[PDB]
RNA sequence: ACUUGAUCUCGGUGUUCAGUACACACAGGGACAGCAAAAGCUCGGCCUAUCGAUCCUUUUGGUUUAAAGAGUUUUUAACAA
RNA sequence: ACCUAUACAUUACCGCUAAAGUAGAUGAUUUAUAUUACUUGUGAUAUAAAUUUUGAAACUUUAGUGAGUAGGAAGGUACAAU
RNA sequence: AGAUCAAGGUUAUGAUAUAAAUGUCCCAGUGGGCCACUUUUGGUAAGCAGAACUGGCGCUGUGGGAUGAACCAAACGUAAU
RNA sequence: UUAUUAUAUGCACUUGUAUGAUUAACAAUGCGAAAGAUUCAGGAUACCUUCGGGACCCGUCUUGAAACACGGACCAAGGAGUCUAACAUAUGUGCAAGUUAUUGGGAUAUAAACCUAAUAGCGUAAUUAACUUGACUAAUAAUGGGAUUAGUUUUUUAGCUAUUUAUAGCUAAUUAACACAAUCCCGGGGCGUUCUAUAUAGUUAUGUAUAAUUAUGCCUCUAACUGG
RNA sequence: UGGAGCGUCAAUAUUCUAGUAUGAGAAAUUAACGAUUUAAGUCCUUCUUAAAUGAGGCCAUUUACCCAUAGAGGGUGCCAGGCCCGUAUAACGUUAAUGAUUACUAGAUGAUGUUUCCAAAGAGUCGUGUUGCUUGAUAGUGCAGCACUAAGUGGGUGGUAAACUCCAUCUAAAACUAAAUAUAACCAUGAGACCGAUAGUAAACAAGUACCGUGAGGGAAAGUUGAAAAGAACUCUGAAUAGAGAGUUAAACAGUACGUGAAACUGCUUAGAGGUUAAGCCCGAUGAACCUGAAUAUCCGUUAUGGAAAAUUCAUCAUUAAAAUUGUAAUAUUUAAAUAAUAUUAUGAGAAUAGUGUGCAUUUUUUCCAUAUAAGGACAUUGUAAUCUAUUAGCAUAUACCAAA
């Protein structure tokens, strides 16, 4: 059944993206909608429609393309694809995440979501710094 | 021993499972007496529960 | 064929005796290879735990055929899964169109015993034998038996 | 779970546990007449755990 | 052996890991047969796959007053009472076998209808092709009519369950049918002594004359 | 436990034809239990044959 | 003095100990009695010894079933002391 | 008066045994402020700000507690092929 | 002796419970032991044998009589005082 | 009378007392210096160098081995808890008075799987040596009754929070039901051995009375059934 | 599992059957097998720099260079569908194998019911006794040697012996038949939860050979230079195989133990050291020697204040373009209805992006520069100062108690 916890005990250890590395107790996965890499039961590949992804850029270094959840209008089994719609914030350094915190009204995932953004734009800032030292 | 390959059906095929495992209201057809099996937990939500 | 981390002796190496002792350890048979001597020195663990042994209860039944004692035994308490289950519902209206006919030889059941305690309906029933505690209670219940051909 | 988590007007029925026939192998020391406890048969008939110990004439009654 | 567990009854004395066949050719022993049977049934005709007639009923003892084994007998003395014609039926294919002497009149009848169940749909292919005396048909040739070659050859498939939801309903229910099973079965314990009651009765009055 | 509960799946041709008028139901086997104790196990102890 | 309880029968209980089996004692319930006027006493020596399990042989046994198609009759075969 | 023990006591720490707490986050929560109901003064509203994820096989917290061959179960790692 | 009403204090010695309560596997082992105090046979006797009631040694390191399985302190998670 | 104590401190503020295993202001010492690279602690990683205590050299039978008890020269590779057989128990997984294909064929790509029919295992219903007979008085009963009882229902009581003073929550009591599960006793019943009730009448049918296997009457010689 | 004949009952017959020539069929087809095809890049650039299959790519047709009824493999200077045979459907070809007809040869009329006449049947064997192996077989299973010696409505057989009454079912000692069953052989054939040269058959190879015992027979050891033999010319030295140079190769740190080269031994040089517990270690330091870990936006602030730059969904910004989300309303799939649930349909609010616009850089927005209170450190190792639970040492302010006076 298309049920959220049914997305979880079957993908508790049998995941094919979740590589644990003999040491850190059971963490790591590289799912495209992971965003904080353990498994909450929500930080993961599709939980049925509380999905979140923050993927940079794809066009370096301006944009921060972000999907959202493809909800009730869509089943969301495949769709005439409707699960993602990819809003992209741009044109700010330390303003636009407030637009991003305003973007959302299912408010549990939030603190981790921009926590990628406060370093991933830092991951794609550093060209007018780090430079010459002559 | 893992679930889920990406599976593609056809229309004459897809209208045989109702024969091959009947419905919640009936037994099936192409096997004698193979009823559609049971769940042990019939709502399986937790967040909306 | 085992999942052998579970199997007891893939953590036993290494203990330096492996599981069977360090004084009078695992010598290929101490016991007497088998059942010796049930009368002789294995006395105590053969009475108790196995009385009635060794001997002769007596009737030398020369070449039993297991057909003459076939008699598959059905009980009067079932009797109505024998008939259709919903067919009992129309017998409790009341309509006295019945006693019904219950063959047993066509079923695969032979002698009607009498655990039973049947309903109040009359039944015409056909068996290959009788049982006295049943047949009197059937006869109070308006139905009677008749021996099958 | 949607209806009565309190359990008001709720019945709780648990079946029998001497029910299974494989659970009468306990606990034998036959001298008592509180012995009563189903030895491990090979199979029924005659010359099966029925001469020496059980009945009268072959040594002793249990 | 240490405890209340199981008289060990196992027969591996004869150093019985000597001569054991391993059953590792189960399935190729299915795709020889199923390959040779369709070579043993491509050979004959649109004639079916077994296919003689197999008539016999009623398995022996009190284990079975019900079933009926599939037909190895065919009762020569039935045949003259059913329009045959033995060796003509043999090259028809009857499994005619000359050794069974079937004892019952309705069992005589049981194959008699089963004979006449066949022999009519049997299509009579001509020998001289003037087809004046065959004599059922030749226009029902199998290309025109049947050419079926279907396997199963039914043996009436053992019908009744049922249950017979039948009124009778009795009037003489004051008749204890159980006591028949107790009087007459005790009567079998007396048939020696009753004929010996018959010899002390029918011969006692002859001692009176002297 | 609803009999259909998701009863809209469309059928497409090779150009993926994103709507066609015949809309058959869902045959009530996608409500059946998805259970990884009997697919963990009865897979590999029947793989072995 | 007078009599056979050194009896038939059913199961429990005592000390041997694993709370086994044999054995021996002990209290009953039922019977049949035996002495004594009765109440009673008696299920062997005043109590602690004076003794044995299958297999069979063998009696005593109901007047007993089995011999597998059906008798009759003899034989063995079985249960119980 | 002193003397030394892996013993005794107290602070940390390890594992183990026991006890106990935590899941309506399309919320909860303060911090301010606009207002207000105004019930003096306590509350609801609105704005602004910030904190808020885990194999519930998780997590927090609490006490006690730890020798060991003969031997039994507990999770942990090597070397394999499928 | 049993069932069923009537009356009834605070439940009836101390001190605790590191938790109490039971049915299987008859579960792997083990069925050779040693010593001191008292109590003590056998022997003249012994670091010998033979025991009843404990504690200990085998299973046990340990601080102390230099030493020593038992003697007397104490029964052993890693650490500072 | 004489002593005494706490109660009669709101309003904001304060680096400020105490409280969440109640340790922390200050001062010194130093630039993560383009690359480069000094400073402070630590660090037997596995040596060597320098001293203080410790300390028998490893398996193993045995009460006891450092043994003046046996085996060990050194090293790399190889080596000893496996196979099936049926059972028992614990346990996982389906199913359920049912369960099982796995001997088989056919569907069809290959040692796979799929589909499948009668059986036939095992349970259902027991036995006594066997022939017999066959499991609670009833259209019902559950170790049939009893006490030990969780839980639910319920009697009313106060009671608390919400309180609309309803509606409920939680108390403890109390009333009743069912008494789950689980031990412990009492039953009754299938079966067998023991007497017994039978002094037996009865009973049903052969018989018997008649009509003609066939009809009805009854005595009941005959069977059979009934007594604890 | 039984007769023949007669009459009788019926059908009936230029006939059919089988054999071997025969050519079905203008050789038509089923195959058996070899056979025979290659289907399509060896494409343009890196690495190789010893070699490319790996590396980069290659219009569209929803991003294929190309093929696929061929993507299983093995040869190829490394991992390959298209480099090569192959493998894929299949064609080519030879042999049978399906005989329509023709001929010759061989035979045949029934079954059918009826009763007339004859229904003949296995001879040292059955079987009993009895001995001796042997059996599930027991007063007997069969198989045997010995003695016996059969009957004709009889002989066995019916799992307890013995007669005695019957019953049922079969007819002893004569003889043959393709099948479904067995296969460590021999012959051609594929297959995987097998071994990787102390494994696997005794042997991967000149293993039943070298070899010992006279004999019967016992039987080991030993596989793996690189892509190519390109196997090290010639010079020097010795009497030489050699050994230094010179080479050859990507490698000689791959040169007939010719890949990988350990472990025990140790030959060597540097480093230390020493008449000790005999060597060893273990505990904590120990110079020597290399090493490890070292850092960031305030006291009495994630403060005040001044400089620039870029810009603008943000202003007190307007519109417009959206798609959604949430929350209503409706419809369609429902187990009689609701509900739940998806699917489309619309409203609703606010947010939400893309685009334009007072001033749109006026007191905005976003990045850098500034002083001011302890102040550019904010960190590590350290000395204090006090606090806290344990804890020692060192003085004591006043009591109170008996007696002792």
């Amino acid at each position: 059944a298309t049920s959220s916890h049914l997305n979880w005990l079957i993908i508790r250890n049998n995941n094919a993206f979740l590589l644990k590395k003999r040491d850190v107790k059971k963490p790591f996965s590289t799912e495209p909608n992971n965003l904080a890499s353990v498994s909450s039961y929500r930080y993961s590949g599709i939980v049925h429609k509380k999905t979140l992804g923050v993927v940079p850029a794809a066009d370096k270094k301006g944009f921060t393309a972000v999907l959202k959840k493809g909800k009730y209008a869509q089943r969301p089994a495949k769709n005439t694809v409707r699960v993602d719609f990819k809003a992209g914030p741009r044109r700010s350094l330390k303003k636009l995440k407030n637009l991003l915190i305003g973007s959302k009204y299912r408010k549990d995932l939030t603190q981790a979501a921009l926590r990628r953004a406060s370093a991933v734009l830092r991951s794609q800032k550093p060209a007018p710094v780090k430079g010459k030292k002559a | 021993g893992h679930v889920g390959r990406f599976v593609i059906w056809t229309e004459s095929a897809f209208a045989r499972l109702n024969d091959l495992f009947g419905t919640w209201k009936k037994p099936s057809t192409l096997k004698k007496g193979y009823n559609l099996p049971q769940p042990k937990m019939a709502n399986t939500d937790l967040s909306r529960l | 064929m085992s999942n052998i981390k579970r199997k007891k002796t893939r953590k036993l190496r290494g203990h330096v005796s492996h599981g069977h002792g360090r004084i009078g350890k695992h010598r290929k048979h101490p016991g007497g290879r088998g059942n010796a001597g049930g009368m002789h020195h294995h006395r105590i663990n053969f009475d108790k735990y196995h009385p009635g042994y060794f001997g002769k209860v007596g009737m030398r039944n020369f070449h039993l055929r297991r057909q003459h004692k076939f008699r598959p035994e059905i009980n009067l308490d079932k009797l109505w899964s024998l008939v259709g289950a919903e067919k009992f519902a129309e017998l409790e209206k009341e309509k006295s169109t019945k006693a019904p006919v219950i063959d047993l030889v066509k079923f695969g059941y032979y002698k009607l015993l009498g655990r039973g305690h049947l309903p109040a309906r009359p039944v015409i029933v056909k068996a290959k034998y009788f049982s006295k505690k049943a047949e009197d209670k059937i006869k109070k219940a308006g139905g009677v038996c008749l021996l099958s051909a | 779970a949607l209806r009565s988590p309190t359990g008001k007007n709720t019945l709780l029925l648990q079946g029998r546990r001497t029910a299974r026939t494989a659970c009468k192998h306990f606990g034998k020391a036959p001298g008592v007449p509180h012995s009563h406890t189903r030895p491990y048969v090979r199979s029924k008939g005659r010359k099966f755990e029925r001469a020496r110990g059980r009945r009268s004439s072959c040594g002793y009654k249990k | 052996g240490k405890g209340n567990n199981m008289i060990p009854n196992q027969h591996y004395h004869k150093w019985w890991q000597r001569h054991v066949k391993t059953w590792f050719n189960q399935p190729a022993r299915k795709v020889r047969r199923h390959a040779n049977r369709v070579k043993k049934a491509k050979a004959v005709f649109p004639r079916p796959a077994s296919g003689a007639l197999r008539p016999v009923v009623r398995c022996p003892t009190i284990r079975y007053h019900t079933k009926l084994r599939a037909g190895r007998g065919f009762t020569l003395e039935e045949l003259k009472g059913a329009g045959i014609g033995a060796n003509f039926a043999k090259t028809i294919g009857i499994a005619v076998d000359r050794r069974r002497k079937n004892k019952s009149l309705e069992s005589r009848q049981r194959n008699i209808q089963r004979l006449k169940e066949y022999r009519s749909k049997l299509i009579l292919f001509p020998i001289n092709e003037k087809k004046i005396r065959a004599g059922e048909s030749s226009l029902e040739e199998c290309k025109l009519a049947t050419q079926l070659k279907g396997p199963v050859l039914p043996i009436k498939n053992e019908q009744p369950a049922v249950v017979e939801f039948r009124e009778v309903t009795k009037d003489e229910k004051k008749f204890k049918a159980f006591a028949t099973l107790r009087k007459a079965r005790t009567d079998a314990r007396l048939v020696g002594i009753r004929a010996k009651r018959a010899k002390e009765a029918a011969e006692s009055e002859d001692a009176a004359k002297g | 436990s609803l009999g259909n509960a998701r009863p809209l799946v469309s059928v497409y041709t090779e150009k993926n034809e994103p709507a066609k008028d015949k809309n058959i139901c869902l045959p009530a086997v996608f409500k059946a239990p998805i259970r990884p104790d009997v697919v963990n196990e009865v897979h590999q102890l029947l793989r072995r044959n």
